[PDB]
RNA sequence: CGUCGUCAGCUCGUGCCGUGAGGUGUUGGGUUAAGUCCCGCAACGAGCGCAACCCCCGCCGUUAGUUGCCAGCGGUUCGGCCGGGCACUCUAACGGGACUGCCCGCGAAAGCGGGAGGAAGGAGGGGACGACGUCUGGUCAGCAUGGCCCUUACGGCCUGGGCGACACACGUGCUACAAUGCCCACUACAAAGCGAUGCCACCCGGCAACGGGGAGCUAAUCGCAAAAAGGUGGGCCCAGUUCGGAUUGGGGUCUGCAACCCGACCCCAUGAAGCCGGAAUCGCUAGUAAUCGCGGAUCAGCCAUGCCGCGGUGAAUACG
């Protein structure tokens, strides 16, 4: 039962920093602190380093995860 | 012609207007039984009349506001009790002994702090 | 035919204010609607007595606001004079519409 | 109430949300009333002094 | 740690407020903060005069500040120089054309706040606490009063073991409402720490 | 019971409204 | 009750039979102060005993009660490192209490789905000398007596 | 501030007694809820506590009518709507009322039992109020404060994370295990409160949450607001079941810069444990307990089933 409304939120920090990295092909890594941002189509194929609070984690974003958030892939706590 | 009282119970007041007639009773524009739809208590309200063989010589128009049905039932009991003596002080002599003329003072006791509700105190363990 | 409102925190500051008006304009205007007592609106504050823990003590404080009406009909000429500028109560506030 | 933190007064919140109240008398953020801009402690104190007009000891 | 403020307890009767002004949920908090800010500069200034109370009446941009003191002269100044400077300092803080009456105390030995201040001072001047107390209780008892009582906190004479000195005469019924007991608290900064003075003065009843 | 959000009591208890308890 | 001896609450006569003992039984039936719901239950039962029986419900009632009152019971006590079931006579006030309580208790043990039926049957079933309410009453008396050896501990 | 504990009790002055610590008074007999009052007494009084003075509830009255009403009448779009009137109900200021005063019985008294008149009867019910002191109680993280300690960091700013981890254990609660019940209709009866960029009538759209439009109120006058338990009718028929709503999959709506960690809400699907709970243990003496719903503070929103209040229905029992 998830929901935002109308305006699939995305911090432009990386957006206009990825939609641009599309023009000159692709790239290698984009470390961000904005795990708030929603993953979107034009991200597929990229690799975003998401800060979990102590480190930036490598995340090869794929089609199957186009609707999820970035934090969802950078687990916060360390357990057993 | 007319005879008034009032009667109050658990914070519920009622206008009791007695008049010579059959036994018709209008409560907020409804038949006694129309208002007290199946509430075994009801009968009580008119008890003051039966006390003095009345009912079969009187009629009553009642207005009521505040509280709840059973509280209103009692307000009416006191109103009708007062109105009856308003029509004849000699009614006290035998109407009083049955209490009818007393206002029930007991009301919802205040909710104190530290308790769960006035008296119910919180549950404590390993004391 | 003036409608005046009298609110406050002291119930004697308003009685010595609604009558401060009526009696005056009671000899120059209509016989007035007398002072009408509008119900009060109470504001409660409940506080834990001590600074730390002890969430079972608490003390109760209320800020009750009293109200009045008066309401004199016949906005006469000799009325707005015995009144107008002869105020006294200081903890009162006044509204006027008619 | 670290002086540095009583910077709350700083309109500039960047985002209206982040703006929160604080006791105007002790800086206490944890239990401040709106109608007084005072926390439950400072409030109890001044009320006792009689410096809070109209405010009395409620009993019933 | 029991017993309520003897004043806050007596605001209904035998005791009026120190601020008489109506307000609504939109102003109250402000006219309050200010109303306080006033007592701020005031009490930090008029100290020497010996300010026992500061009533504040309001009407509408009108401020009826009434500084009560024992030495109404320290308020005024040379001819009338202070009650000019300050009276201007006030309207400077809050642009509200503020008045600023001044009253003398018919006996500063019946001003609980003062008695506290007095004793509280002697403490910083390193006096013998018990003496001060007994004395104060005397002054008050002498110049009228049906009862009186002073209380000092602890670390008396720089002692490591904080204590509490007593002293009192005549009636001082904190429980009876219609008592009319003035009360005053005086602090007491020191080379070794804080002490606390409390003054109680019982006068008349009904 | 009061814990069944798809019932009258459910809504009332949770002080909400919806299909199972619309505003009259 | 350390000071006085608590006077017994005097109840309001029945709305129908003008009986105080009825109000009691009703009260015991009642739970969560639903005196209306209570009253009805008893009454419907009265009409059920009125049908399946030719006798008047009020009288059937009285009887059952009378049959379920215990005249003896054992009250436990401490005596030199040991607890003893001391037979004790049973106070009239307490009898009526135990009787009315038991009926209702037993009644709600019955299998019949409808409340009033359960009260109905249990009540009439009681006046007949049978029923779980009466069995309790008997077990209690059997409990007492059966410890008459500890009767000298009068209490 | 908590606590012993609203438990009574803790003391002083002078006198008297004792070498002295100290004692007497405050012990004793009667009586109270009370060191409450009486009687006695080498003591006579007083202070802090009891009590009383303050608040709420219960009966009545006097000013005072933008909320009551055919009460009585004239109009009727039968809505107290309009005219009209303050009687009534209320609203809120001020007073009256109870004193063991009266009668009987018992006392020596204080008082005790009982009876009348009274709304109320012997502290009418609830609250505020908690003595000298005890716990080296609690709080240096509300604030204040002596002393120590850091002063490109033990100060300051951000972005992100954590305070929301989990094999597991306990406290306090919530919702239940059902027929004195659950569901859907229809219809009743409250009290306190809160609301001008805030309550939000009504209308339209949507299953709905909610969107769009929009009247009204500075609010006894408009809104929150439905009262729920009840009452009436109908369904379920004893089943883990039309009990119970945990968990999980979807699809949405709001607040907010932003709901992954970590929001509430709606709708569909899912439909867990649970059949009344071992040893042990908590509350409450009556409008109390038990049940039912309603408001508020904080607050954008909310993790409130928590607190703090409000009113409806309304028991059982106390030998001792
Ligand atoms: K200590
Ligand atoms: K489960
Ligand atoms: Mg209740
Ligand atoms: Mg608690
Ligand atoms: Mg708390
Ligand atoms: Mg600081
Ligand atoms: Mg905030
Ligand atoms: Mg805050
Ligand atoms: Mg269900
Ligand atoms: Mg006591
Ligand atoms: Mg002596
Ligand atoms: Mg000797
Ligand atoms: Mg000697
Ligand atoms: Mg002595
Ligand atoms: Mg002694
Ligand atoms: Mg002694
Ligand atoms: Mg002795
Ligand atoms: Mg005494
Ligand atoms: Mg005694
Ligand atoms: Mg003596
Ligand atoms: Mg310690
Ligand atoms: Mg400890
Ligand atoms: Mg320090
Ligand atoms: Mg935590
Ligand atoms: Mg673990
Ligand atoms: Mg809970
Ligand atoms: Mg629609
Ligand atoms: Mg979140
Ligand atoms: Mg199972
Ligand atoms: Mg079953
Ligand atoms: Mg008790
Ligand atoms: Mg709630
Ligand atoms: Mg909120
Ligand atoms: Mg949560
Ligand atoms: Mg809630
Ligand atoms: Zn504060």
């Amino acid at each position: 039962p998830r929901s935002l409304k109308k305006g699939v939120f995305v911090d432009d920090h990386l957006l206009e920093k990825v939609l641009e990295l599309n023009a000159k092909g692709e790239k290698r890594l984009i470390k961000t602190w904005s795990r708030r941002s929603t993953i979107v189509p034009e991200m597929v194929g990229h690799t975003i380093a998401v800060y979990n609070g102590k480190q930036h984690v490598p995340v090869y974003i794929t089609e199957n995860m186009v609707g999820h958030k970035l934090g969802e892939f950078a687990p916060t706590r360390t357990y057993r | 012609e007319q005879y008034y009282g009032t009667g109050r119970r658990k914070e519920a007041v009622a206008r009791v207007f007695l008049r010579p007639g059959n036994g018709k009773v209008t409560v907020n524009g409804q038949d006694f039984n129309e208002y007290f739809q199946g509430l075994v208590r009801a009968v009580a309200a008119l008890e003051p009349l039966r006390a003095v063989d009345a009912l079969g010589r009187f009629d009553a128009y009642i207005t009521v506001r505040g509280g709840g049905k059973s509280g209103q039932i009692d307000a009416i009991k006191l109103g009708i009790a007062r109105a009856l003596v308003q029509y004849n002080p000699d009614y006290r002599a035998k109407l009083k002994p049955l209490g009818f003329l007393t206002r029930d003072a007991r009301v919802v006791e205040r909710k104190k702090y530290g308790k769960h509700k006035a008296r119910r105190a919180p549950q404590y363990s390993k004391r | 035919k003036i409608r005046i409102k009298l609110r406050g925190f002291d119930h004697k500051t308003l009685d010595a204010s609604a009558q401060k008006i009526v009696e005056a304009a009671r000899r120059s205007g209509a016989q007035v609607s007398g002072p009408i007592p509008l119900p009060t609106r109470v504001r409660r504050f409940t506080v834990i007595r001590g600074p730390f823990k002890h969430k079972d003590s608490r003390e109760h404080f209320e800020l009750r606001t009293h109200n009045r009406l008066v309401d004199i009909i016949n906005p006469n000429r000799k009325t707005i004079e015995q009144l107008m500028t002869l105020d006294l109560p200081t903890g009162v506030e006044i509204e006027i519409k008619t | 109430a670290r002086k540095a933190l009583i910077e709350k007064a700083k309109r500039t919140p960047k985002f209206k949300v982040r703006a929160y109240t604080r006791c105007v008398r002790c800086g206490r953020a944890r239990s401040v009333y709106r109608f007084f801009g005072l926390c439950r402690i400072c409030l109890r104190e001044l009320a006792h002094k009689g410096q809070l007009p109209g405010v009395r000891k409620a009993s019933w | 740690g029991n017993k309520i403020h003897p004043i806050g307890f007596r605001l209904g009767i035998t005791r009026d407020w120190e601020s008489r002004w109506y307000a609504g949920k939109k102003q109250y908090r402000h006219l309050l903060l200010e109303d306080q800010r006033i007592r701020g500069l005031l009490e930090k200034e008029l100290y020497s005069a010996g300010l026992a109370r500061v009533d504040i009446e309001r009407a509408a941009d009108n401020v009826a500040v009434t500084v009560h003191v024992a030495k109404p002269g320290v308020v005024i100044g040379r001819g009338g120089e202070r009650i000019r400077v300050l009276r201007e300092e006030l309207a400077k803080l809050t642009g509200k054309n503020v008045a600023l009456n001044v009253q003398e105390v018919q006996n500063p030995n019946l001003s609980a706040p003062l008695v506290a201040q007095r004793v509280a001072e002697q403490i910083e001047r390193r006096f013998a606490v018990r003496r001060a107390i007994k004395q104060a209780v005397q002054r008050v008892m002498e110049s009228g009063a049906k009862g009186a009582k002073v209380i000092v906190s602890g670390r008396i004479g720089g002692a490591e073991q904080a204590r509490t000195e007593w002293a009192a005469q005549g009636r001082v019924p904190l429980h009876t409402l219609r008592a009319n007991i003035d009360y005053g608290f005086a602090l007491a900064r020191t080379t070794y720490g804080v002490l606390g003075v409390k003054a109680y003065i019982f006068l008349g009843e009904v | 019971g009061k814990g069944d959000r798809r019932t009258r009591r459910g809504k009332i208890w949770r002080g909400t409204y919806g299909k199972y308890r619309p505003r009259k | 009750a350390r000071r006085r001896r608590a006077e017994v609450r005097q109840l309001q006569p029945d709305l129908v039979y003008g009986d105080v003992l009825v109000t009691a039984f009703i009260n015991k039936i009642m739970r969560d102060g639903k005196k209306n719901l209570a009253a009805r239950i008893f009454y419907d039962a009265c009409k059920i005993i009125q049908e399946k029986t030719g006798q008047e419900p009020l009288k059937v009632f009285k009887q059952a009660v009378e049959n379920v009152k215990p005249r003896m019971e054992v009250r436990s006590r401490r005596v030199g490192g040991a607890n003893y079931q001391v037979p004790m006579e049973v106070s009239p006030r307490r009898q009526q209490s135990l009787a009315l309580r038991w009926l209702v208790q037993a009644a709600n043990q019955r299998p019949e789905r409808r409340a009033a039926v359960r009260i109905a049957h249990e009540l009439m079933d009681a006046a007949e000398g049978k029923g779980g309410a009466v069995k309790k009453k008997e077990d209690v008396e059997r409990m007492a007596e059966a410890n008459r050896a500890y009767a000298h501990y009068r209490w």
